[PDB]
């Protein structure tokens, strides 16, 4: 057993009272107040405001408001080889590779099942045995909108619940199945390149998932799986999106 | 937070250059059709 | 009301984990001790015990899993019967509406939500039936077969402690939908039947006679087994009345 | 705690007596085959 008060708290903390918290105040408009706290984040977490449409800090009525705050389109250029899948988050590479049949590695040494993150949905699992994962961790300073990496036709949105871990080198070390036990929205697509799944995994404090069909996923937490389908992409009810199109976000609460 | 791609067997090659820690920008490439 | 917020308050799995540590312990005089108080106080019944005697228990989980004398269970004999897998009392029972099952009085709840989105399960039982046993501090806590059953399939699901009684039943949302439980798929004469065990504050340990203890630990996973047809190499087959499962604290 | 039994569309018929309440005890008939 690691011996280590920072791990100890992530089990002892209340972490979803805290994160409702968080979420209450970060809803508020709260003028000079919500200007402050903005800028004591911009200057502890050097966010760069020079790449936000609007980078005067006043012009955020709420500090959610300022967490979700849209880039100007210029700043994040869309490759186009149409042979390309881009990046659909800011922040830095946390693992990725080769799927090694059931196994995505979590942190150096220490894997989790393809299974279990997609919530013992087998049949789903089936489709990435062997396959390629990709997990990017998004930080207080990145942007904190997620967009496509390719064309796709919607096919499965799951919700699951789960805990609200953070997300670090200490609980990616220390907490077993960190990412398959976080409350987090599983998001299955049809591409050109095959099956594609997009995983939006929430942590504490930055709880709230959206995505652009069916806006805020969480919260309120109801506790259940819910799963919504859509028909394939030649068919009336479908959903597309294009690459680099934003197709979700993170947000307190 | 954290975002995590999957995709089938044999359909992708991840950019060479990427590696744990390696800056993430949306539209800058991740992967190429194999 | 204030007892409905507590639910919502209260750390029930580390008040869970703290009454699994207690209860695993060889304690001796306040093992028999808390044992005691705990028959005074529910009004437990140690002439069904195999051993009436309080002090026989090492620990007070032992105690609470208790077997009965099997002349106090007799298990009818009708081959077409079902029996009661548990003794307690009928919380809800009767048709699945399409995906709906009461959960009291004007709540449903999902059975796909119940077996944590298994779509493929709950195709099996769409417009089936559907029985709730509720087991009381002073029952008996191990649940055995309805019937002679293959079994195909076990699912563990994480999930919350919530207490459940009459105030829970009635106004917690997807209770037990949303609670740490054990699903048990069975191949029988009467068509698939599930064995589900949904554990509670306290009372949030679940062993099946095949696999012993799946909770604690508590890994945050969704665990999937199965097991072949009948009378193939790696099949495990139950009869009708025999032990199952059981419920502990911890 | 709480068992919950499924059964199949038109396996089985419930023991007409039992309702919310009605007292459990294993062994005891709870449904009959159609
Ligand atoms: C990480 C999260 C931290 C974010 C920083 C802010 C958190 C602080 C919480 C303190 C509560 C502030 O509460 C806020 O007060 C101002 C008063 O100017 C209100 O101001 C607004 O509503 C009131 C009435 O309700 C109107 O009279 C007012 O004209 C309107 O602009 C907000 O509606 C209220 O939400
Ligand atoms: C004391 C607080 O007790 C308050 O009561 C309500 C009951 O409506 C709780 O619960 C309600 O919302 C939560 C939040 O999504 C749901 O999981 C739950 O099913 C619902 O009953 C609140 O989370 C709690 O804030
Ligand atoms: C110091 C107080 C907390 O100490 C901490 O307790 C938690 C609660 O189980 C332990 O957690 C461990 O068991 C739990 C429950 O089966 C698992 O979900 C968890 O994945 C595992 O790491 C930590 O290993 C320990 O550091
Ligand atoms: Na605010
Ligand atoms: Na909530």
């Amino acid at each position: 057993m690691l011996n280590s008060f920072k791990l100890s708290l992530q089990y002892i903390l209340p972490k979803l009272w805290l994160t409702r918290l968080a979420g209450w105040g970060a809803s508020k408009r709260a003028g000079w107040l919500t200007k402050l706290v903005i800028d004591l984040f911009v200057k502890y977490y050097k966010v760069d405001m020079k790449e936000a449409q609007k980078p005067d800090t006043a012009s955020y009525r709420t500090f959610n408001e300022f967490f979700v705050r849209p880039l100007r389109d210029e700043v994040r250029p869309i490759d186009t080889d149409p042979n390309v899948l881009v990046m659909p988050a800011d922040g830095v590479i946390s693992q990725l590779g080769k799927i090694e049949e059931d196994k995505i590695l979590q942190a150096k040494g220490h894997n989790y099942s393809l299974e279990a993150l997609l919530a013992g949905n087998y049949l789903m699992a089936d489709l990435f045995r062997n396959g390629t994962f990709v997990t990017t961790y998004l930080s207080p300073r990145d942007y904190h909108r997620v967009h496509m990496p390719c064309n796709g036709i919607l096919r499965e949105m799951i919700y699951v619940p789960g805990d609200l871990f953070s997300v670090n080198h200490l609980t990616a070390q220390n907490v077993p199945n960190l990412f398959a036990r976080n409350e987090r929205v599983i998001c299955l697509f049809d591409t050109e390149f095959g099956p594609m799944a997009q995983i939006l995994v929430g942590a504490t404090i930055v709880g709230s998932i959206e995505t652009v069909w069916a806006g805020t996923i969480t919260p309120p937490r109801e506790g259940i799986i819910k799963r919504w389908t859509w028909p394939a992409g030649e068919n009336d009810g479908s959903v597309a999106l294009l690459k680099g199109q934003e197709m979700g976000r993170f947000k307190l609460g | 937070x954290t975002v995590i791609n999957l995709f089938a067997p044999g359909k992708v090659n991840l950019v060479e250059q990427l590696e744990s820690l390696s800056v993430t920008k949306i539209g800058q490439p991740l992967a190429v059709s194999t």
